[PDB]
């Protein structure tokens, strides 16, 4: 992200956000079984405005 | 698993199904290994073995030598009390 927009400037950013389920790659504690019912999951995300 | 009626889930996973390849062989593998150069029956090293000291004991070697001798002053003859 620019350290600073000047007036009249377009910037760019760009983040990136791990929302975990499992612990870990190696420990699967939290990690959710999908598989098993078509009922769906949600992943709800509110962006800044 | 939860199913629904009336919106059931489907009996399965049907005959639309797309098979994509035909690639699932794994080839055998077929191999020689020869590990054959010639070994020396002996390595170096600082040192193997040894139980070093970690303090000695004090050690000697012994020597004497020489002749009884000598110069000598006597007591003075007493007069005897009793008996």
């Amino acid at each position: 992200a620019p350290a600073t927009i000047a007036a009249g400037a377009t910037g760019e950013l760009t983040m990136y956000y791990w929302v975990p389920l499992a612990y870990s790659e190696t420990d699967l504690t939290g990690a959710v079984l999908a598989n098993v019912p078509q009922s769906k999951q949600r992943l709800k995300l509110e962006f800044a405005n | 698993a939860l199913i629904n009626p009336q919106f059931p889930y489907a009996g399965p996973v049907p005959i639309p199904g797309p098979a994509p390849t035909e690639t699932m062989p794994l080839l055998n593998y077929r191999v020689e290994g020869r590990i054959a150069g010639i070994q020396q029956a002996r390595q170096f090293m600082p040192f193997l073995q040894g139980p070093h000291r970690a303090v000695a004991e004090q050690t000697y070697h012994a020597i004497g030598t020489g002749i009884q001798m000598g110069q000598t002053f006597n007591q003075p003859l007493i007069n005897t009390q009793e008996g």
